[PDB]
Formats: structure tokens, sequence, C-alpha cells
């Protein structure tokens, strides 16, 4: 009958909880670390010179 | 008996939710407060991508950032030049209600869906001229949203059955399905390796998962409405996604909850599309409200407005590069920023 | 796919004459479409292009006037009506398909050709013209233009083609840089300006045959004089 | 009222007269 | 577009542009129409010179030389609120409502109130047909027409039972510049081509005077 | 004769701030018409007011020659191309309505009328100069045989008021035909739309005949016949002016400020 849903979702909750997690911290050194780190070769972020994009 | 169960998985997700309220020590915005913020941004009208006879409903860059698919409600599927506003291609599609499209990193097929319940492969270096119909995928009962290539021989596709399924295209069978949606998937964005990606319903939830087994790794519920894009970080642990409650929301794989929330009290139109940078530390967003307030991806705080657009923007996209951004509308044009 | 012409004999110098090439097995309408005539001991010679759509058509130097062309799509002919036949028109022509958009892989298939007798211009200058080789070791020939084909784009315009002894040639690379479709990894191109450079590495057999270097900068498009591979 | 410049402009030069 | 290749390659791109404004030209001509409505209720019915062609179903026939499209939209089981604005172009709305089914009207109310009063269809004019004249007949005489809707007073006859369904369904309009067309069909002796020709006239005439600067 | 300045100065103002404002929301195919006319009545507001008002001011012209063949010259220009503009409009709709459904050929259309404005244009300006009485100077026509004069104002009369006037009535009646025959059916959006219909252009021709009638009708009369200089003469000439700069102003009223289209994007704006 409606076991199986049940069974299922408290299943796959049970093996989506048993993770290993990491400090938000770390995370968010990461996020900025990436952003930095790359930002050279960002053409959105820093503007090109009008002599060297295609779209001009 | 199931009384016992419902309350098993209540106190499961309480230990759950106690676990990731632990590991919130901070907060990204908080830690980044200390970064210089990224001033106004001025972009304005380079090309104006024009040919289009209808609304304009999906595009996508191809890998050299210089061709793009986009796709309209009129039945066509044009592959552009976007250098010179030249139109390589004007595939003629068999359902002309499409609203998902693709171009594979290959460069070779090309993917289109959306009513019709199949997603159809077209062929671009066929020995022949002309752009015939690769392949007919034909296994969901619910429209098709959005459809990612993996390579050659594989593709992603989600619909409107709660349902996502990766389908191998020299076979035209489901090689996997995932289910657990409540509500219709609404898009997908497949992440830089390949491996893991994420999937927003319309039961205001997201979900994420993997190519090789087929079950879900973790799940997001941070909005209250319908989710009508979504989009990774670089990094490829961070996504992006847009909602139609008008708030923008990121969070990160590892962390396994929420980041952060861009909103704003003068926005009230939900958002269509949504794409960040080449490095990911800008980020840009397609609202109902005929414009695109690109918001800082450290910061929250919105930059500037392409307001160039007579109707609501629909899809948008930032090249391979990252050179210029492109943004179409139901306006009939797409538009190239830079 | 088949191209195959029609229209051949000995015609008298001074008369006209009709060529017919009819397509097979591929959409027709959207290539553009050449006729390229060869001297029976002589190298490749560019005589007339029409676009798809028929919208430009060129001519060579020496057969402006004389020389017409035409094509009619929904049969998927071409015709090539000559008028005041000389002595130098007793050559082989082979038509040629060519389809033209970004990326895209011109001059790539020729039909069997018909040989027909009769009773500025970028000067391309090939150094050499036999070098006697082996299968077994790499062999790299040269290629040489009278102006700079690199256009500002960043494309320029080379094309190399292998004719076989009583073979119909292939596209083997275009923009000496893109490999065309079923032609194998050992062919490779290279240079700069006016100075293009093809190797092919680990020679084996099926490659013994002329090869010419031509240009697309600006018509009329010229070939060179062809180098001949011997054992 | 009707003055001679009015008056030329619509008469004319001989009609003015 | 200094080169040769760039030159023909804009001459193709001249050409595919001649051919998406001819077709175009040729799709716009065709005029539209979505078909919604509950299950078993004729909405695969209505016309039997159909001319078809899971999912959307096409419908393409022709009638005083107009292109009328039909979208079954039914066997989605989806939520409406997602795909319902691929629609936004069209011409009108019809909408089936089966009358022998006392337990669905209700269900057929809250649907045409969603579809009237939704953002996007906001001047979309409705075509209402309301299916079998016969069965309904039958029935009021068998089941009087008060376990569906209590709150009846009027006449228990047919053509004012036919009345008080076709206001209660036209009283969710209240909107303007949208109007609904009525015609009751019954998909058995009755020829319901006419009234979907008239009725998408008026629209595309009234669409044009409002955007010719007239009105 | 200072209700005469106060009266042209404030039509001029009413027309020009009108159609400014026009311009600036127009900033279709129907609109293209509107903006096309609104800068006509603008240029004809613009070269007509004040050079008129100091020709019934001023005694002497005091501009010169370049000055008095070029304001004429486009007076006439912007006239010919305001009234071949709603003659367009009236073909337009007529094609748009009974043909139930293009830029190129509006546009083709368009400058076509200020083609056709230039001939008459160039009637106006190379006859008109200054004339030097037997002293001072004044702007004025310069004909030397009157049967060019009535034969060129006999041809601009008939042609830029009957053909446009006769197409519009023609247009818009065929379109009223076309809603009464193909919406007989009753319903209320149908007759709301008839109704709005027939106000318009009831209107429209009503304002363009009673308007551009007189300034015509006294050029004629100028043509055959003569004008008894007498204080009645004056008002019924400054009335026709009056009712000409009136209808170049109210155009963009009747015209755009009543469709619902542009309406709405004044509203935006």
């Amino acid at each position: 009958a409606s076991i199986a849903q049940a069974r299922k979702l408290v299943e796959q909750l049970k093996m989506e909880a048993n993770i290993d997690r990491i400090k938000v911290s770390k995370a968010a050194a990461d996020l900025m670390a990436y952003c930095e780190a790359h930002a050279k070769e960002d053409p959105l972020l820093t503007p090109v010179p009008a002599s060297e994009n295609p779209f001009r | 008996e199931l009384d016992q169960l419902r309350q098993e998985a209540e106190q499961l997700k309480n230990q759950i939710r106690d676990a990731r309220k632990a590991c919130a020590d901070a907060t990204l915005s908080q830690i980044t407060n200390n970064i210089d913020p990224v001033g106004r941004i001025q972009m304005r009208t380079r090309r104006t991508l024009r040919g289009h006879l209808a609304k304009i409903y999906a595009m996508h860059w191809g890998t050299d950032s210089r061709l793009l698919v986009s796709a309209s409600q009129d039945g066509k599927l044009i592959i552009w030049d976007s250098y010179t506003t030249n139109k390589v291609h004007a595939i003629p599609l068999r359902s002309s209600w499409v609203m998902t499209c693709a171009y594979a990193p290959s460069g070779n097929y090309v993917a289109c869906g959306g009513l019709d319940n199949i997603c159809s492969i077209y062929n671009l270096k066929t020995r022949e001229g002309n752009v015939r119909v690769s392949r007919e995928l034909a296994g969901h009962t619910g429209y098709l949203s959005c459809c990612r290539f993996l390579d050659d021989n594989q593709i992603v596709t989600s619909s409107g059955d709660t349902t996502c399924a990766l389908w191998d295209i020299e076979t035209g069978q489901q090689t996997t399905t995932f289910t657990g949606h409540t509500g219709d998937v609404m898009s997908l964005s497949l992440a830089p390796d390949t491996r893991l990606f994420v999937s927003g319903a319309c039961d205001a939830s997201a979900k994420l998962w993997d190519v090789r087994e087929g079950m879900c790794r973790q799940t997001f519920t941070g909005h209250e409405s319908d989710i009508n894009a979504i989009c990774f970080f670089p990094n490829g642990n961070a996504f992006a996604t847009g909602s139609d409650d008008a708030t923008c929301r990121l969070f990160d794989l590892r962390a396994d909850q929420e980041l952060m929330t861009y909103s704003h009290d003068n926005i009230i139109c939900g958002i269509t599309s949504v794409s960040f940078s080449k490095s990911g530390r800008l980020l840009l967003a397609g609202y109902d409200d005929f414009n695109c307030n690109v918001w800082d991806a450290l910061k929250a705080d919105r930059a500037g407005v392409l307001a160039g657009h007579d109707n609501r923007v629909s899809c948008l996209g930032v090249t391979d590069d990252g050179m210029a951004v492109a943004t179409g509308s139901w306006d009939s044009f797409l538009k190239i920023w830079n | 796919v088949q191209l195959v012409e029609s229209g051949g004999g000995l015609v008298q110098p001074g008369g006209s004459r009709k060529l017919s090439c009819s397509a097979s097995g591929f959409a027709f309408s959207s290539f553009g479409m050449h006729w390229v005539r060869q001297a029976p001991e002589k190298g490749l010679e560019w005589v007339a292009y029409i676009s798809s759509g028929s919208g430009t058509i060129y001519y060579a130097d020496t057969v402006k006037g004389r020389f017409t062309i035409s094509r009619d799509d929904p049969k998927n002919t071409l015709f090539l009506q000559m008028t005041s036949l000389r002595s130098e028109d007793t050559a082989m022509y082979y038509c040629v398909r060519s389809i033209y958009y970004y990326g895209s892989s011109p001059f790539d298939f020729w039909g069997q050709g018909t040989t027909l007798t009769v009773s500025s211009d970028i000067v391309m200058t090939q150094a050499t013209s036999s070098v006697p080789v082996t299968p077994g070791e790499s062999v790299s020939i040269s290629c040489r233009s009278s102006k700079s084909l690199l256009h500002s784009n960043g494309n320029t315009y080379l094309y190399w083609f292998l004719q076989r002894p009583g073979q119909s040639p292939q596209l083997l690379i275009y923009r000496m840089s893109n490999l065309a479709s079923g032609v194998p990894d050992r062919f490779s191109g290279s240079g700069s300006g006016t100075a293009f450079t093809l190797t092919i590495s680990r020679l084996e057999a099926e490659d013994v045959g002329v090869y010419y270097c031509m240009q697309h900068l600006e018509y009329p498009l010229t070939f060179g004089a062809g180098t001949k591979l011997e054992l | 009222g009707w003055t001679l410049n009015s008056a030329g402009y619509l008469l004319g030069p001989h009609a003015v007269g | 577009t200094l080169s040769a290749e760039e030159r023909a390659a804009l001459e193709r791109s001249k050409a595919i542009e001649k051919n998406l404004k001819e077709d175009g030209i040729s799709a716009a001509k065709d005029v539209k129409l979505l078909l919604l409505g509950a299950d078993n209720s004729g909405k695969s019915t209505i016309v039997k010179q159909m001319k078809i062609i899971t999912g959307i179903v096409e419908t393409h026939f022709t009638f005083k030389n107009l292109h009328f499209r039909l979208f079954d939209v039914g066997g989605q089981r989806s939520e409406r609120k997602k795909w319902i604005h691929c629609f936004e172009d069209v011409t009108a709305i019809i909408f089936c409502v089966d009358l022998s089914d006392y337990n669905r009207m209700h269900e057929s109310l809250m649907l045409f109130d969603s579809i009237c009063n939704n953002k996007f269809f906001i001047d979309t004019s409705i075509i209402l047909f309301l299916n079998k004249k016969d069965l309904f007949g039958e029935k009021i005489k068998k089941s009087p027409l008060t376990i569906c809707f209590p709150e009846y007073t009027g006449p228990n006859t047919y053509e004012d039972a036919a009345a008080y369904i076709q206001a209660q369904f036209e009283s969710k309009n209240r909107s303007p510049n949208k109007e609904i067309y009525c015609h009751m069909t019954c998909a058995t002796d009755t020829n319901n081509a006419q009234v979907i020709f008239d009725a998408v006239t008026d629209i595309i005439i009234a669409n044009n005077l409002r955007g010719c600067g007239l009105y | 004769n200072f209700v005469t300045l106060v009266v042209f100065g404030l039509i001029f103002a009413l027309g020009v701030l009108g159609n400014s404002l026009v311009i600036t929301v127009l900033a279709s195919t129907t609109n293209l018409f509107i903006l096309n006319l609104s800068i006509a009545d603008l240029a004809y507001l613009l070269f007509c007011i004040p050079f008129q008002a100091t020709v019934y001011a001023l005694p002497t012209w005091v501009l010169g020659a370049f000055i008095c063949k070029f304001i004429h010259y486009f007076f006439t220009v912007s006239m010919l191309v305001s009234i071949f503009t709603l003659a367009a409009m009236s073909v337009d709709r007529y094609v748009a309505i009974v043909h139930s459904r293009v830029s190129r050929n509006a546009l083709l259309g368009v400058g076509c009328i200020w083609a056709l404005s230039i001939a008459m244009a160039s009637p106006v300006a190379y006859h008109q100069g200054l004339f030097h009485p037997r002293n001072q100077t004044f702007c004025w026509e310069q004909w030397p045989d009157p049967r060019h004069k009535k034969a060129y104002v006999v041809c601009t009369f008939v042609f830029g008021y009957l053909l446009p006037l006769l197409l519009i009535c023609f247009c818009y009646a065929k379109v009223l035909n076309h809603l009464h025959k193909k919406l007989k059916n009753m319903s209320k959006k149908s007759e709301a739309s008839k109704k709005k219909t027939a106000q318009t252009v009831l209107v429209v021709v009503v304002v363009f005949g009673i308007s551009w009638l007189p300034h015509h009708i006294i050029h004629l009369w100028a043509e055959f016949g003569v004008f008894p200089l007498t204080p009645a003469s004056f008002l019924f000439r400054i009335t026709a002016h009056c009712l000409a700069y009136s209808n170049s102003s109210v155009n963009p009223i009747i015209y755009a400020f009543l469709s619902e289209n542009f309406r709405k994007a004044y509203k935006q704006v």
C-alpha cells in the first residue's frame, strides 16, 4: 500500500543525513579564493580594452 | 503503523537541520565584507541578433564562445554567428512548442524540446549539406524544460513528470532516471566535470543528482515559490537559483545548505534566468520586469541595469570565455552586452 | 553522394558545347558549385563558379564571355556552355561542390569528370614538382603566394588537394589548419602568410599522387603547378 | 484691419495696386 | 566581409533571412486556438473533420480559406502555471464543458475561473462550448438541478437550467476587452465550425481595430 | 489686431506642445504614420505662425528674400505632407481591416509623400519673393501670367484636398461596411467597437474637412474674384488661418491621444 513511499523516503534520508560536512567558513574561503585567484581573466568583471574585444 | 515511520522521518529531519545549523558558524557575506565591492558596471547593446519572429525561450553559447543556438516559439532553431550577426543555420522544428535548447560541447549535435515530450537531436556536420533530425527521444510523460549535453553520446533532460532522465543517444532509451520531486522540475544546470547536476522544481525545492549511480545526493529547501532557472558557480560546488518570488538564492554543495539570498524591495517580478561570470565574481539575473539587474556574487548588491528589452527576459547566457553576455527576451531579439 | 558529368567528345574549334553535371545524394540547392579544368599533362585550373541561390557568378581571367554557367536546382543539374572553343580548351573538366558558412569545409567532393577535346592574379608557386619518397618516412612539401593570404579576421585561405592517377582529387586540409572529414590524421598543415607547409608523417600507400595548393582570398581563384610523389 | 502688407499677401502685386 | 568566404557567408545569411521572413509570413497567416476543459467532455470530438497531423495534440484543419490550428493540451498531467504562457499569443481559447457530470461541474468552474483570470490571458477571448444537449436534457428530468447547484431557485426546465449554467460560467469574466462567446454543442448532429469561424473573425477584427489606431 | 497675435500665439503654443509630446512619446505601421504626421504639423506651425504674425503686425517684411522663399516653401511642403499622411493612414487602415491580418511599404509610401510635397513646394518657392514698390520691401508672390497662378491654385486645391478627403471618406466607409457586415452577430464587444470606430471616423472626417476648407476656399476666392477690403474680410481670413493651424495642432490629439496604444505609451512615459 503506502508503506513503499514512506520506507523509500526514510531510507533515502538515512543515506543523505550520514554524510561528512564542512564548516561554512571553509566554504566561504574557497569561494572568495576562487573569485580573487581568477578575476584577472574575467572579461565581465574587469573591463577589457576596446581594441581587443570582438564585439566592438 | 505508518505514524512511527512519519515520526522517524520528522526526527531525522530534526537532527539533519541541527547538524546543518551547527556547521553554520558564520556567513559568507560577513566574512567577505572586508573585500572591496565592485562598482557599477556599464554595458551597452553591442550587437542586436535579430531574425527571430516569435518569443525566444532558450539560448546556449557554443564552446567556441562565438556560435549560439536560439530556440523560438515560431518553430525555428537558429544557429548564429555572434561576431558578425550571421545566421549559420536555421533549423525548422517538427513541433513548434519548444522551450529548451542545447549546443553540444563537441559542436556537432543540437538538442530541442518542449510540450511534445520528445527531445529531438539534430546532426549538423552531416555528409550532405542540410541538417536532419538525428533522433527523437520519447520516454517522458511531461513537458521537457531543460536539456544539456554530456557528450556526443549522452544527454540529460528534465520534464514535467517531476523526473529527470539521462539518455544514450545511440540507443534512444532512458539510460538512467531520477525521481523524487513532488512538482514539475523547470531547469537543470550541468557541472563543469559533468558528474553532478542540480535540478529545481516548482515545489520551491532543488535536488542534486549524479550521473553514475542514479539517486539524489542533496536537497535544498530555501525558496517559497516556483523556480524558473538555475546555474552553477564556475567551481562546480556552488549554484545560484532564480525563483518567482523575486529572490535569487545561492547555495553550496559542501555546506549542504543555503549561503546567500539576493533580494530587493524594489523588485517584485520573478527571476526567469540566471548565469554567473567566467570567474564567478559577478552574477547576472533576468527579471520579468523587462530589465536585467546585475547582482554581485559576493556582496549581494545591485550593480547595473541592462534595461534594453521591450518584453520579459527569458534566456540569458554568458559565453565559455565570458567575453560577452547574450540576453534573449520575448521581444524576438537577442542582444549582446560587453 | 554522386556527381556525374556528361557532354564530352571532340568539338571543332570555334564551336559551342554543353556540359551537364548531375548531383544525387545531397541537398544540391545549398551548395556553391565550381567548374575546374585540368590539361591532359598539366595542373588544375579554375574555370567558373556559381554561388548557391545564383547570386554571384565568377569566371577565370582567360575565359570571360566565351563561357557561361547555370544551375537547375529541381533537377539537381549544372550546365556549362562553352562558346568559341580554342586549342587550349582540350582539357578534362571537373565539377566540385562547396558550401560556404562559418566553419564549413568547401571543395570537399569531386565528380568523375569528362574529357573534352578540341580539333591581378595571385601567382601560387610550388618550388618542387617531384620528390622520390618511400612509405614509412615523413615527407614535407611547400607552397608560396604572391600576396598575403592571412586576412584581418585571422583566417588564411589555403586548400590542399590530392589527385590520384586516374581519380578525382579530394580536399585534404582547408585553411591549412582544419583537417577535412574522411581525411587521415597523417596529413598536417602549417605555416604563415605566403609560406605554407604540408607534412605527411609516417607515409603509407594510397597517398601516391599529385598535391595542389589553392588560394581562396579573392576571385579569380588560382591553383598551383602540383607536386607529384614517386617511389 | 487690412494693411498694405496683408492685402498684397493675398491679392498679389498688380491686384493690390 | 572583405574576404571572399565572408562575402559568401553573408550571401548565405541573406538567403536564410529570406526564408525566415518568408516562413514568418506563412506562419503568421494561420489562426490559432487552444483547447481546454476536463476529460470526457468532448474536448477531442469537436469537429469530425480533424486532419490531426502522448502530449500536445495538434489539429490543422482549414475553413473559409483560413487555417485554424487547435492545440489539445490534455494529457500533459503537470502544472499549467509554467507552460500556459507559451500560448500567450493565441487568437482565442476554446473551453469545453461536459454538462452530464454533476460532480465535475465545480471543478470545471474553478478551471475556467483560473483560465479567465490569468495574468497572460487578460485579453485573449474565450469560446465556451457546452457539450451534450441531449444527455443533460434527459438527466435533468431524471435528476433535478439541485444536487450540483443547491442555490438554484429558477424553474427546473431545460432552457432555464442552460441559461443559469451559462450565467454562472460567464460570471467569472470580471474583466474588460475580453468577451465570452457562447455556443451549445452535442457532437452528434451539429456542425460547430461556423461558430469557431465567426468567433475568431470577431476577435481578429477587434484586435485589428485596436491595433490600427481606431477604437 | 492684438487679438490676432494673441490667438496665433496661443494656437502655436498648443500645437507645438501637443506635437512635441507626441513625438517624444513615439520617439509598427500606424505609429510610423503618426510620427510622420506629427513631424509635418510641427514643421508647419514652426514655419508658419511667427512669419504670418509679423506679416499681419509689422508694416514691412524685414527678413529678406532667402527667409521669405525658404519659409514659404517649407510651409507648403509641410502642409502637403500632413494632408498626404492623413490620406496614407486612411488607406493603411482600409488595407489592414478589410484585408484582415509592411514596414518597407510604409517607408516607401512616406518617402513618396515627401517627394510629392516637393512638386508643390517648388511652385511656392520659385515664384515667391521680395517686391519693392515705387522705398520699402515685402514678401509675396511673383507670377508673370495670372493663368499659371489660377492653374496652380486650382491644381493644389483639387489634389491636396479632394484626393485625400475622398480617399479618407471612401476607405473609412469601406471599413465601416466591413465591420457592419462581418460582425453582424450581436455581442457587447462588437457593438462597443462599432460605436467607437464610428465615433473616430466621424471626428476625423469632420475635423479634416471643416478645418482645411476655409484656406482653399479663400485662395480660390482670391483667384476667382477679389476680397472686399473690410474688417469682416480680415476676420474671415484670420478664421481660415486659425482653422488651418487648429487642424495642424489637434491632429495629434485626435490621432494619437485617442488611440489606446498611444495612450498606454504616454501613460508609460
